[PDB]
């Protein structure tokens, strides 16, 4: 992110294709890494009624 | 032979149910008792089962099952055992009061029945269980035998008939369950009123581990009139296979509740328009009826109206005929509250030696108040149809299919009133 725009030039350049958009270094894009809860879901089977395992 | 639903006092077959006439030898034996039983019991045991066979009796008990074909199994001869005949007075089932209503004011009725039967079986003795809340009318009907044995009647030369006999009174202590065939019989054997497995039956080992022939009191009462009478007289009454006169107690939410003797196969509406005088607010504000005791499950109105009274008839209604005493709701009421009082009593009065009805009993108890309060949801109540319908025939005894089906009547026709409660509670 810190090239000084004509070190950016010269890369670019260089290698032939523009890599200030498609950085291989992370800064701010990527998730936080503190996050909110969840709630999972559950699946079938806990259909409380209609689930005996002889069936399944 | 169609909507016959009402008879007179020439056939009425317990005379003194209102304690009018008197209740003692001196009076009874003026409404026809021990009028020609010495040639009853000299005639035959074959000819009383006959009797019983032709007329049709079903039990008069919870489960209706033909008698003659029940006494009958214990027709044959001694294994050098003795024999006995149990009578079952423990009127413990909700909405029953017939069998206190005969057992008070008409003994010696049940006493020449206790005679009768057991000449028709082999019997060496009798011992009538009765409840342990009864105390007066086991002295009442103890005073009967006592004037029995003295007038000549019971004992050594009853009624001549060169047939020795004794009628016991057993006195229970205060349970619902010792009503079964044999808890009725362990609890007079001494031990926990716990029910037994059967088989083995009670006819091939039963009390003190020797035959016996369980039978309610008026199954046994209406035996001798029935043999002085016959069968046919008695199969006059009722459909080809719902027959005799009946014993009907009406109970809750009606301005007379009483107990009536009346014809089988009467309808219902006729019953309680006749007897019993209208429910309270008339037929406008009925809301459900349990025929049975309780249980037996609920009618929504929709097949009171038009059904019979009858095994067959409440059989085809997805509900049952039980001791016939008749419960009545009238739209005052929080019908889950109802059920889950009935779900309790079964809880109280469970034994518990079988798991389904250990368990699963207290099970509903919990869900229906949880339903009364409304602390459910609505995919709760085909999990306590499924809890039911495994406590059904999973249980040694009859309990656990009576606390499951008054569940399944509730769930049947008042399913909207609990998905009602339930989202109020949501909402709320
Ligand atoms: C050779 C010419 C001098 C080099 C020069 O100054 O060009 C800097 C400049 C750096 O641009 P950049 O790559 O974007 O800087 C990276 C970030 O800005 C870097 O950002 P940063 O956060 O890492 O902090 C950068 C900070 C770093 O702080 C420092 O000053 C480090 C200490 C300096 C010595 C290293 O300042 C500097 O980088 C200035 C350094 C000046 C060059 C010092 C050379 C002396 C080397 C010792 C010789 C003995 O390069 C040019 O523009 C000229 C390129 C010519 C090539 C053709
Ligand atoms: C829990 C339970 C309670 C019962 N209570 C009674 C009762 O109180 N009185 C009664 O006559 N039968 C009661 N029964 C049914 C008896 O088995 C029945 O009366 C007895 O076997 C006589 O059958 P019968 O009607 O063919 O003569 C009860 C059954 C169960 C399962
Ligand atoms: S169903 Fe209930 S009362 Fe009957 S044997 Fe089982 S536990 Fe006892």
């Amino acid at each position: 992110a810190s090239a000084t725009r004509v070190i950016q030039k010269l890369r670019n350049w260089a290698s032939g294709q523009d890599l200030q958009a498609k950085l291989q270094l992370r800064y701010q894009e990527i998730a936080k890494r503190t996050q909110p809860p969840p709630k999972l879901p559950v699946g079938p089977s806990h259909k409380l009624s209609n689930n005996y395992y002889c069936t399944r | 032979k169609t909507s016959f639903g009402s008879l007179k006092d020439e056939d009425r077959i317990f005379t003194n149910l209102y304690g009018r006439h008197d209740w003692r030898l001196k009076g009874a034996l003026r409404r026809g008792d021990w009028y020609k039983t010495k040639e009853i019991l000299l005639k035959g045991p074959d000819w009383i089962l006959g009797e019983m066979k032709t007329s049709g009796l079903r039990g008069r008990g919870g489960a209706g099952f033909p008698t003659g074909l029940k006494w009958s199994f214990m027709n044959k001869p001694s294994d050098g055992r003795p024999k006995y005949l149990v009578v079952n007075a423990d009127e413990g089932e909700p909405g029953t009061c017939k069998d206190r209503e005969i057992m008070r004011h008409d003994p010696h009725k049940l006493v020449e029945g206790c005679l009768v039967g057991g000449r028709a079986m082999g019997a060496r003795a009798a011992y009538i269980y009765i409840r342990g809340e009864f105390y007066n009318e086991a002295s009442n009907l103890q005073v009967a035998i006592r004037e029995a044995y003295e007038a000549g009647l019971i004992g050594k030369n009853a009624c001549g008939s060169d047939y020795d006999f004794d009628v016991f009174v057993v006195r229970g202590a205060g349970a619902y369950i010792c009503g079964e065939e044999t808890a009725l019989i362990e609890s007079i054997e001494g031990k926990q009123g716990k029910p037994r497995l059967k088989p083995p039956f009670p006819a091939d080992v039963g009390v003190f581990g020797c035959p016996t022939t369980v039978a309610n009191v008026e199954t046994v009462a209406v035996s001798p009139t029935i043999c002085r009478r016959g069968g046919t007289w008695f199969a006059g009454f009722g459909r080809e296979r719902n027959s005799g006169t009946k014993l009907f107690n009406i109970s809750g939410h009606v301005n007379h509740p009483c107990t009536v003797e009346e014809e089988m196969s009467v309808p219902l509406k006729e019953l309680i328009e006749k007897h019993a005088g209208g429910v309270t607010g008339g037929w406008d504000n009925l809301l459900a009826v349990i025929p049975g005791g309780s249980s037996t499950p609920l009618i929504p109105k929709s097949v009171c109206e038009t059904v019979l009274m009858d095994f067959d008839a409440l059989v085809q209604a997805q509900t049952g005929l039980g001791t016939a005493a008749v419960i009545v709701m009238d739209r005052s009421t929080d019908i889950v509250k109802a059920i889950a009082r009935l779900i309790e009593f079964y809880k109280h009065e469970s034994c518990g030696q079988c798991t389904p009805c250990r368990e699963g009993v207290d099970w509903m108890n919990k869900v229906m108040a949880r339903f009364v309060k409304g602390d459910a949801r609505p995919a709760e109540i085909d999990s306590l149809w499924e809890i039911s319908k495994q406590i059904e025939g999973h249980t040694i005894c009859a309990l656990g299919d009576g606390a499951a089906w008054p569940v399944q009547g509730l769930i049947r026709h008042f399913r909207p009133e609990l998905e009602d409660r339930m989202q109020r509670f949501a909402q709320q």
